[PDB]
């Protein structure tokens, strides 16, 4: 089958950017 | 006390759908239990069942409606709320 999987990358920030809607 | 504990990261996944947004789909993925000991964050996107794992405690499933791609997955934990936001 597919087996294609990609990791990721999380950024650890106080908030998203402008632009986001954070709530 | 014999086999409880407190230690175990309790997630609260919240889901919405975005219609002409960057992103049209948010999941909000919080970490909120009495304690907690969360270590490290490595999610990854699996293309072979188009979910989307955080770790291996819960993984968010996109919904095959949707064409999603690590370049497309905007992923941000801000650890000031212990929120994880999942832009899609």
């Amino acid at each position: 089958g597919p087996h294609m999987s990609v990791q990721i990358p999380v950024v650890e920030v106080d908030e998203l950017p402008e632009g986001y809607d954070r709530s | 006390p014999h086999e409880q504990q407190e230690d175990v990261p309790e997630y609260e996944v919240k889901m919405k759908r975005f219609k002409g947004a960057a992103y049209k789909l948010r999941i909000l993925i919080e970490n909120k239990a009495p304690n907690s000991k969360p270590d490290r964050f490595s999610p990854s996107y699996n293309f072979a069942e188009n979910i989307l794992y955080i770790n291996g405690k819960l993984s968010i499933p996109l919904p095959r409606d949707i064409v999603v791609n690590a370049a497309d997955i905007k992923i941000f934990h801000i650890r000031k709320e212990r929120t994880l936001y999942i832009y899609i």
